[PDB]
């Protein structure tokens, strides 16, 4: 452990898990050009 | 009526109130002010009943007080816990971002006893913390709130459990300290009693018993009544009492080797010492009330003693007979059944003042370590008790709560309320206690027990649901940490004044009627039959002579949010629940308006919120202004106020307070002299009265959405003041001094035309985004610049100077005016951190209309963002002329069952209509329970619904059909609450009669300001090259698994290609796809993303050979480049 | 079980000696940044301890 008795990353601990290499950064990515916003209801639109 | 200063508000209530509010903030103040020990609480508890109260400094220190070595001939002691007067008050804390503390001074006394000197000294132990007069810790300049933890107290608890391999019942027993060992009892299938000490395994409890000083003929005659017991010592193989001893030593700690006393020592260490086992007070008290041990004497020890350990024993064997009663030797008899760990007698309160008391014991057990490291260093003669006491662990962790720990969180500020419910909010969660992950579906239940101690409607909807709650309004908590709730006392069927205040366990042996009982005159029950409540929940129906106890208010089991829902008993569970999370989430409008129908929890929440100012003592104005009001007193004392004007709180709003009274005017002491954000007269005011239509309108309120009338926008209705903080500081770097200065090498001249002399925005300027707010430059040292920049600026002549510009500039998506510049410097002795020379912080204002996107509520759990702003002319309007206001659907009301709301709208009508019963012929019969003053009100007179106890749909009816005229002198809306409608944009009227009425609906804090955001290109990371996340870093957006499981299941394989590789990691393909974009060509193919090289280091790094492999069989580097 | 492992071992043209280490290999450096945060304060990436 280090200070706050919180213990170390080791490579395995890299590699583990959810929040390891495989499943948060290989499977699933961060992307560009890309938003987000509330949506709400136009009736008046068409289909597509 | 009790207030001074109140509006009057006409009540339908019909049941009279015995008992008034409490305080609603002493939960807080209360411990508080017992951990400091202040002269109030010593009074208190001498007056209640008292043999020596101590605090919970003293308490620690008495504790602490004898400090001896392990020679014994030196000692130190501390005593004498002092506060002097506060450093700052808390607007100056606020600030100056300081911490409201006071000095802490104990008395140390060093002993000598070889020589017998006697030295003694004041020692300063820090600046201590100190609660402000509202329940918050200032605590560098942030207003904190710390939660009571809910955890369970320490005692013996009997389980039982059926085994699903034999179909046989067997049971335990669990001791649980604070702070010591394990001791654990259980029946196996075997029927043999086994303990595990510690978390050891299994061994017959008879060797225990023997190790503890007992033979076979003692064992033989004290468990003479059972047969396992019996069994258990014939099978046990180990005669004697060394044998056994030596035995649980080597089971206990293994690889030691074994001596005659030092076994003895471990066990009196273990169990029967105060040094390393502590059944707390609570602890004691339990085990002594659960055993029948020791019925009278104070609670004075704090351990485990032998005669504990073989009750304990008896009890679970005599439990597992069958045995409904035992009587220990020398004891009071006691019934024998099995504990429930979620029952509210068994749930303790842990307060602010338990916490840092554990806290400073903690600080203090480190100090007295270091104590005794400097005691056998240092020459006597000389030792004093200054130089020895190292104070900085305890302030350090003291700090260290105050900043890290889960129960001291920020104080929620969008209005009154969110404070308010903040204080008195009881958190499962935190050191000690459980975790939202390993929680089952045991914990989050409401149990028969939480009846007036905790409301089972206000808990987060999300992943906390079940660990988190609140007070209920009555309830009180015990000095045990326990919390009582209030009853009145019955006897022969008469309901008497005296009010007893009881926990569960005392709870649960008496009958508790219920408070909306019919009683006479005097109290005795006009009916026979009560619904009562019996111990285990048990809502039944007994006769009038069997209850002895009667609730206080219908509403005694509702918390302060749940309080203030007008006909909640209309509405579901979920629904209400909904209303209460969002009743705390709405923001203060730039003028307030008290509800037509409230429930009558409006003055004492705002009051008790400590957001109103109200007069200290009774006298007249003399000085009213915008800032400040003078009040006069009989006494001949002079006081002055100074309001809060623009403030900026924890969540952005604003929060001013504003004047409601006149020069001359006498005020009482109590009365409300100033409004605050949320508050009208002093009421609680989170909302607005808008005229509701309940109809579908061509699909633009569709699934759960809103339209509303462009009148809001025009006339400021839901128009909200957020004030945002940016703040940027001027450090000392190693390759030179940054400068706060209007220089800013490579700009244009336009941009630095709202800046002063030094650097700075001027006041007033509005700023837009990306504009600059403070001139800030760095040090920027030796950089080989490009050829063309060098001949670029030759050509120009603008000369390369060696600083970059890091000026603080508004982020993306926000504007406003800019209202206030705070300025520190340490040329100017202003306690800046080290390194930092300069800071500059700049509050913009913002007036934010209402706009599509933004969410409205409603009380009852009616939730909608704004998908329409009608024009006026295109609402729908009643014949008179009146557009309608919003427009709410009808799909959504019947389906959620919390109809209340259309009960609410017909009584809006009614407030803002007014009524006059015809009491000719007589009162009517729907009007017979009605007081009197409801017989007739003017318009827009106000109403209020109490929770259980308000208006009937008999009484409702009748109101509708009893409301007067317009001033056309013709009735809008029918008997039945609806009204013919014109269409807007057509001009027929609409084929039906549509409802119609007032609602108060109010503003959430979700706005699509702070919602809205897009990137094309931004940071990224470092170890991965990916883009970052949130709005405040200009992140992108996570495509995650399951949005690649999609893309799969499409088959598109490109459109994933390309989001995974050129948009993400590949690094030479994101600039090479934005320049193709630029110049019109196609885009590129993609690369190799970096996230899987990443990949193949760490594997290689734990000594893997991983490696790309070719179709001939060579090896592919991965060093291109 | 023994010969699932032992004949693990035999098929492929490896050693077990490789389950016994001489040398530990270190990760480069830009995989466990020392980075400087604003104000001066550094951060690590608890592989250098």
């Amino acid at each position: 452990t280090g200070p706050g008795n919180r213990p170390l990353k080791s490579l395995s601990d890299l590699l583990k898990g959810k929040q390891g290499r495989f499943r948060q950064n290989l499977l699933g990515k961060r992307v560009d050009y890309s938003g987000r916003s509330v949506i709400v209801v136009g009736p008046q639109l068409k289909l597509h | 009526n009790s207030v001074p200063g109140a509006p009057n508000r006409v009540s339908f209530a019909k049941l009279r109130e015995p008992l008034e509010v409490p305080g609603l903030l002493d939960v807080q103040t209360d411990s508080f002010e017992w951990l400091v020990g202040s002269d109030r609480w010593r009074q208190a508890a001498i007056d209640r009943g008292e043999e020596n109260p101590v605090g919970g400094l003293e308490e620690v220190l008495a504790e602490l007080s004898p400090i001896e070595d392990f020679s014994g001939s030196m000692s130190l002691s501390f005593s004498d816990p002092r506060f002097d007067e506060v450093k700052a008050s808390v607007d100056e804390c606020k600030d100056k971002d300081m911490t409201y503390a006071a000095p802490l001074f104990v008395t140390a006394e060093f002993i000598n006893n070889n020589t017998g000197e006697i030295k003694s000294q004041t020692v300063f132990m820090g600046d201590f913390p100190m609660m402000t007069e509202k329940g918050t810790f200032i605590i560098n300049g942030t207003e904190r709130v710390v939660v009571s933890q809910l955890v369970r107290s320490p005692g013996v608890y009997f389980d039982e459990t059926i085994d699903k391999s034999t179909e046989k019942t067997l049971h335990s027993v669990k001791v649980i300290p604070g702070r010591g060992a394990w001791l654990e009892f259980d029946v196996d299938k075997r029927d043999t009693v086994g303990v595990r000490i510690d978390r050891k395994r299994r061994q017959p409890v008879t060797v225990l018993l023997k190790a503890l000083g007992w033979t076979n003929e003692q064992i033989v005659e004290r468990f003479g009544f059972s047969e396992i017991m019996m069994g258990t010592l014939e099978k046990d193989t180990t005669s004697g009492t060394d044998e056994a001893l030596l035995d649980i030593y080597r089971k206990l700690r293994p690889g030691e080797p074994p001596t005659k006393e030092s076994a003895q020592t471990l066990l009196e260490n273990l169990f029967f010492k105060e040094k390393r086992y502590d059944l707390a007070r609570v602890g004691r008290y339990k085990v002594n009330k659960k055993l029948g041990l020791n019925a009278g004497k104070p609670i004075t020890s704090s351990t485990l003693t032998e005669e504990d350990v073989v009750a304990t024993i008896e009890y679970l064997v005599r439990l597992h007979e069958g045995q409904t009663s035992m009587t220990v030797p020398g004891g009071v008899e006691v019934p024998v059944e099995v504990d429930d760990i979620d029952h509210f007698g068994n749930r303790r309160l842990r307060t602010v003042g338990e916490l840092i008391q554990n806290q400073i014991r903690v600080g203090l057990s480190r100090m007295e370590r270091v104590v005794r490291e400097r005691m056998t260093t240092q020459d006597v003669e000389a030792i004093t008790p200054q130089t020895l006491i190292n104070i900085r662990p305890v302030v350090a962790a003291i700090k260290e709560f105050f900043g890290t720990s889960q129960l001291s969180q920020f104080m929620d500020q969008n209005n009154p309320l969110s404070g308010l419910t903040h204080k008195r909010r009881l958190s499962a969660l935190g050191p000690g206690g459980l975790s939202r992950e390993r929680a089952g579906l045991e914990v989050r239940d409401v149990h028969p027990s939480h009846y007036g101690r905790m409301c089972p409607i206000e808990t987060p909807e999300g992943p906390n649901i079940g660990l988190i709650g609140s007070l209920s309004v009555y309830a009180r908590v015990n000095p045990f940490g326990f919390i009582e709730t209030p009853y009145r006392k019955v006897e022969n069927g008469v309901v008497t004044d005296q009010i007893d205040y009881l926990t569960a366990d005392e709870e649960d042996r008496h009958v508790v009627a219920q408070a909306n009982s019919p009683t006479d005159e005097n109290g005795r029950f006009t009916e026979d039959r009560v619904m009562v409540r019996k111990k285990g929940g048990e809502v039944e129906f007994v006769s009038a002579d069997q209850v002895d106890y009667m609730d206080v208010s219908p509403r005694q089991m509702v918390s302060v949010a749940t309080a203030m829902i007008p006909f909640l008993e209309h509405d579901d569970a979920n629904r209400a629940l909904m209303g209460a999370n969002m009743q705390r989430q709405a923001v203060p409008l730039v003028r307030s308006e008290a509800p037509l129908v409230g429930t009558g929890m409006e003055l004492r929440a705002a009051i008790d919120a400590g957001d109103v100012v109200v007069a200290d003592k009774t006298g007249v104005i003399e000085e009213v202004s915008a800032d400040y009001i003078t009040v006069m007193a009989d006494d001949g004392t002079r006081q002055s106020y100074r309001l809060r004007k623009f403030a900026r709180s924890n969540h952005g709003t604003c929060a001013n307070q504003r004047p409601i009274v006149d020069a001359g005017q006498r005020v009482e002491a109590g009365q409300v002299i100033a409004d605050g954000p949320c508050t009208q007269n002093g009421e609680m005011a989170l909302g607005k009265n808008l005229l509701v239509a309940i109809m579908p309108w061509e699909g633009h309120n569709y699934e759960d959405a809103i339209i509303l009338s462009n009148r809001l926008v025009e006339e400021d209705v839901l128009t909200s003041i957020h004030i945002e903080e940016h703040e940027i500081d001027a450090r000392d770097t190693k390759l030179g001094a940054e400068e706060i200065t209007r220089d800013i090498p490579n700009v244009s001249d336009e941009v630095l035309a709202d800046l002063d002399e030094r650097g700075i925005v001027r006041i007033g300027a509005e700023v837009r985004d990306g504009d600059i707010l403070v001139g800030k430059v760095t040090p920027k040292g030796e950089t080989e610049l490009t050829p063309e920049e060098r001949l670029l600026r030759a050509i120009f002549g603008e000369k390369a100077r060696e600083v970059r510009d890091t000026s603080l500039k508004v982020p993306h998506g926000e504007s406003g005016k800019v209202i206030g510049i705070r300025v520190f410097s340490r040329e100017d002795d202003d306690e800046l951190p080290a390194g930092v020379n300069e800071l500059v912080r700049v509050y913009v204002a913002q007036k934010r209309k209402i706009s599509d996107g933004d969410k409205l509520a409603g009380r009852h759990g009616n939730k909608g963002v704004i998908g329409k702003i009608l024009p006026v002319e295109d609402m729908p309007f009643l014949p008179d002329g009146t557009p309608v206001d919003i427009i709410l659907n009808t799909h959504g009301v019947p389906r959620r069952m919390n109809i209340g709301q259309i009960l609410e709208t017909h009584l809006g009508w009614v407030a803002k209509a007014g009524w006059n019963i015809d009491v000719a012929a007589g009162v009517p019969d729907w009007a017979s329970k009605l007081p009197e003053e409801l017989y007739s009100a003017p318009a827009d007179s106000t109403v209020a619904t109490p929770v259980f106890d308000g208006a009937q749909e008999g009484e409702l009816a009748g109101l509708l059909g009893s409301t007067l005229p317009n001033r056309d002198g013709e009735v809008m809306v029918d008997a039945d609450g609806k009204s013919t409608l014109f269409d807007g944009r057509s001009g027929e009227p609409f084929p039906y009669p549509v409802t119609v009425g007032y609602m108060y609906i109010l503003k959430l804090h979700h706005l699509v300001d702070d919602k809205i955001h897009a990137r094309s290109t931004g940071p990224y990371s470092m170890i991965t090259q990916q883009p970052l996340g949130g709005k405040a870093q200009f992140g992108g957006q996570r495509f995650g698994e399951m949005e690649c499981w999609a893309m799969q299941a499409y088959g598109a394989a490109y459109t994933l290609q390309e989001l995974l590789t050129i948009k993400s990691d590949d690094t030479v393909g994101r600039v090479k796809v934005y320049e193709a974009i630029v110049k019109g060509e196609n885009i590129p193919e993609p690369g190799i993303p970096e996230s899987f090289k990443v990949l193949l280091k760490e594997l290689q790094s734990l000594c893997l050979n991983v490696e790309v492999l070719s179709s001939d069989g060579a090896a592919i580097e991965m060093r291109d480049g | 079980k023994r010969l699932k492992v032992v004949a693990a071992f035999q098929q492929s043209g490896n050693s077990p000696m490789g389950m016994v280490l001489d040398a530990v290999p270190v990760i480069p450096p830009e995989l466990r940044p020392m980075v400087q945060l604003d104000g001066g304060r550094f951060a690590t990436s608890d592989l250098n301890d």
